[PDB]
RNA sequence: AAGAACCUUACCUGGUCUUGACAUCCACGGAAGUUUUCAGAGAUGAGAAUGUGCCUUCGGGAACCGUGAGACAGGUGCUGC
RNA sequence: CCGGCCGGGAACUCAAAGGAGACUGCCAGUGAUAAACUGGAGGAAGGUGGGGAUGACGUCAAGUCAUCAUGGCCCUUACGACCAGGGCUACACACGUGCUACAAUGGCGCAUACAAAGAGAAGCGACCUCGCGAGAGCAAGCGGACCUCAUAAAGUGCGUCGUAGUCCGGAUUGGAGUCUGCAACUCGACUCCAUGAAGUCGGAAUCGCUAGUAAUCGUGGAUCAGAAUGCCACGGUGAAUAC
């Protein structure tokens, strides 16, 4: 009843790191919930495009911060043991909850 | 047992069960004269049921959130409009002769930049 | 349990949780919640994991 | 205007004042603080107050009672 | 002066970030200011070597840093120790762990970057400019793909009337967003004043 | 380039590291009634330039003052052109 | 200017320095930090209490501080014809 | 235990990825047998469905040397720096952009069901306690579908005011204060008490808007120690008219 929380940039990178994490324990086969569609969070900026002065001129951002949670239920020991060092993905951020 | 229509109006959501029975209807967890029909706009929900006069033919389960009074009514009645649909393809003709098969496509504008509303300038002078 | 509260500085190891056989060093003690954080360096990363001190046992 | 909890004195402000009260009758001298409050205790001073390129006295009398130093001092000059 | 940025419109779809890592605010601020102390040291020291881009990627304790050259063996040095040795002192500057990492960009006055770095060190020379930007976009045709244009402005030739001269031939198709248009600009100091070179080319068929 | 105001900066930002949370959390408690005195003619004795309100949010590319962002810790321009650049992840254009 | 209470100020009155508040190469000795005094509106000018590290082949390894001339530093000064 | 209670496929809103879908596709008429135009069936939207980004070659020697960089000139024992005060907030006037109202479509007291978009650790801070108040402690929860901001308001039912410079509006002024920050006189916002200017829908002239639009009503965010009637952004009700 341990849940596995993700965050990422990039919604590929976090699908195809949720989904490692998904095969990892389905690749003996366990009864484990898949990634829950947690909804992402948005940060929107509007900054001015000129230097001087600006009216009607202005630019718009956004950063999508994506997030999952799988939400291990089920104990394996070759999953507890390894499922560490599968993703291998330096824009993922994780965090465990109980 | 259930017959099931969602229907949506730009801000709301409804889930529409219905049995067949008695024709008092109730939506979350009140009567229609409870929720809003003391209010305004209290007749779209019963057009689809007028129009093909049943009354007490059946028996109506609805909950509806988001959006506003009108949002909600046109949300019920859209998902009586999709009970309807899974009733049949008749009665979805005779729904589209009307008017209530289409989800209204009308949602609100965003806000622009250098604008006070979404279509409205701000008064500039001549000079 | 003889020793059942931690302190920083201590070095604690994991039973039930994903991170057996793996150094540890505790970051922040909540006393309302009456569980405990560790700081496990794993993918590179920094990372809190919360649990229970009857559910963990030192090493 | 302020707290009610606590005033606002300068610690300068207060050892000129404990000083004056030292000394006695004294000319004035020129302070720079304006953010100042009063009281009926230490009603008497002949303290000035500075607003710029001017420098201006004031002579505190009985009815002031939590006003400011910088009140008295006009920091603007108009025709 | 009304042309959107090509990469940061690309930016979605086509061009990959820059930088792909995650932080959360408290910290982001602080690794977008370690970014740009780590990238502008590295373009001062690699500029001699003539580096394409630089990318950057944090596990949050330690930094692993991508350096795509036109020649690796500059960067690397002798041995593995020069590379050893910057690859320490961007450890010193960012107070975490460094990897280091060499990505060879192959036809190098293809690439973008280095056709803007190249014309700004033509114009340190003090050749002729027109014949810089007929230079870089006939080895572009001879030895890559059919689009690529270029703009050269300021100060040319001291003209008192201002003129922006750009050269055409190809397609840029700047409003498809599909296409892969690598853009990059580049400032050239002479006795004179900076002239600003703007360059863009796509690089492969669809 | 405000060097200037920048070592100002910097050396506020050092003084009120210097001269603040060793005892500016126990400020209020002190002074205020539990559930004058000695204790609050000291307290009433702090400098002025120890305080955070000195400290103004400005740019670390630049410098400058106005149109700072505490995400980014830049000013707009350079905001836009590192978002132009990619040198920010994630800041995609937003397009809505 | 997506934020003017002296402080974010760039302007004014008054008080202070010409290697400077900020960056590098030097000659002389030392870390730091915490409670204060003699004057001040502060900038600033001079003494107390305390620890005195890994130490490199004992050149007291290495930020940091107080003196001095040139190298220099600074300018939100002018020129967007 | 009337608080969405717990085994449950997760039915279903919802969130968030992979996709399908809408492409004049199909049929009639018009067009020259062409492009194309009009209408109709099906369908959630039919003719770039709606909106946004995306703004060609160039013009205005248009704007910024005050975001930054840079050519020339200038000070470099003063066009440099550190300070304490003040000014950037002045005031016989003139113009531009908005906010509040001139009222009964409304004002005051009570009851009443929803929103969407957000932000929150040098923070968001429910709740305990006192006060007809801004609001004062070691109060839980949260670094975010959980906890807080956060009671949504116009509206709907009443009771009353009955077309008055008024139970309309709040300017200005005087007492008693909170919060912030070392310190609100110049020079912050508020609420506790008191007064209640002008204002009777505004001349010449002039501005925005073709549908979820204009109007109207609330809400959030940026910078922010504290301070928006501005800006960005989101939702509720939602027109009239284009011969």
């Amino acid at each position: 009843r341990i849940r596995i929380r993700l965050k990422a940039f990039d919604h590929r990178l976090i699908d195809q790191a949720t989904a490692e994490i998904v095969e990892t324990a389905k690749r003996t086969g366990a009864q484990v919930r898949g990634p829950i569609p947690l909804p992402t969070r948005k940060e929107r900026f509007t900054v001015l495009i000129s230097p001087h002065v600006n009216k009607d001129a202005r630019d718009q951002y956004e950063i999508r911060t994506h997030l999952r949670l799988v939400d291990i239920v089920e104990p394996t020991e070759k999953t507890v043991d390894a499922l560490m060092r599968l993703d291998l993905a330096a824009g993922v951020d994780v965090q465990i909850s109980l | 047992n259930q017959y099931y229509g969602t229907g949506r109006r730009k801000s709301s959501a409804a889930r529409v069960f219905i049995k067949p029975g008695n024709g008092k209807i109730v939506i979350n967890q009140r009567s229609l004269e409870q929720y809003f029909g003391r209010e305004t706009a209290r007749m779209v929900v019963r057009q689809p049921l007028e129009l093909v006069d049943m009354v007490e033919k059946l028996d109506l389960y609805i909950t509806v959130k988001g959006g506003g009074i009108s949002g909600q009514a046109g949300a019920i009645r859209h998902g009586i409009t999709r009970a309807l649909m899974e009733y049949d393809e008749s009665l979805r003709s005779e729904l589209r002769k009307a008017g209530f098969v289409t989800r209204d496509a009308r949602q609100v504008e965003r806000k622009k930049v250098g604008l006070r509303k979404a279509r409205r300038r701000p008064q500039f002078s001549k000079r | 349990r003889p020793k059942t509260l931690f302190e920083p500085g201590e070095m604690v190891r994991v039973n039930d949780g994903p991170f057996a056989d793996f150094n540890g060093v505790v970051e922040e003690v909540d006393y309302e919640k009456s569980r405990l954080k560790v700081s496990v360096s794993i993918f590179g990363r920094a990372t809190p994991v919360e649990l229970d001190f009857s559910q963990v046992e030192k090493a | 205007r302020s707290l009610k909890k606590g005033p606002f004195i300068d610690l300068h402000l207060l050892k000129k004042v404990e000083k004056a009260v030292e000394s006695g009758d004294k000319k004035p001298l020129r302070t720079w603080s304006r953010r100042s409050t009063i009281f009926p205790n230490m009603i008497g001073l002949t303290i000035a107050v500075h607003n710029g390129r001017q420098h201006v006295p004031v002579f505190v009398t009985d009815e002031m009672v939590g006003h400011k130093l910088g009140e008295f001092a006009p920091t603007r000059t108009y025709r | 002066g009304q042309k959107v940025h090509p990469n940061g419109i690309r930016l979605g779809i086509v061009k990959p970030w820059n930088s792909t890592w995650f932080a959360n605010t408290k910290e982001f601020a602080d690794n977008l200011d370690s970014d740009f102390k780590v990238r502008q040291y590295l373009t001062k020291e690699l500029a001699k070597a003539s580096v394409s881009r630089i990318v950057i990627e944090r596990p949050a304790k330690s930094i692993r840093v991508t350096i795509h050259t036109a020649r690796p063996g500059i960067v690397i040095g002798k041995k593995g120790e020069d590379v050893e040795k910057l690859r320490k002192v961007v450890a010193d500057i960012a107070g975490v762990p460094a990897q280091i990492n060499i990505a060879e960009v192959r036809k190098p006055e293809l690439d973008a970057k280095l056709v803007a770095d190249s014309i700004t060190s033509q114009l340190e020379r003090r050749v002729m400019f027109r014949r810089a930007m007929k230079r870089a976009v006939q080895n572009a045709m001879r030895l890559g793909a059919k689009g690529i244009k270029v703009e050269v402005s300021g100060r040319l030739g001291g003209a008192e009337i201002a003129r922006t001269e750009w050269y055409r031939e190809g397609r840029v198709p700047l409003h498809t967003l599909r296409a892969d248009i690598d853009y990059n600009t580049s400032e050239a100091h002479t006795t004179y004043g900076v002239i600003g070179v703007k360059v863009w080319i796509f690089k492969g068929e669809i | 380039a405000k060097q200037s105001m920048k070592a100002r900066e910097v050396k506020r930002v050092a003084l009120a590291d210097k001269y603040f949370a060793k005892r500016a959390e126990l400020k209020a408690i002190i002074s205020d009634v539990n559930a004058r005195w000695n204790a609050v003619l000291k307290l009433q004795t702090l400098p002025r330039d120890s305080s955070p309100s000195r400290q103004r949010n400005r740019c670390r590319q630049t410098g400058r003052p106005h149109g700072f962002l505490r995400k980014f810790g830049l000013s707009r321009i350079k905001v836009r052109e590192a978002a132009m650049r990619g040198e920010i992840p994630g800041l995609k254009k937003a397009s809505w």
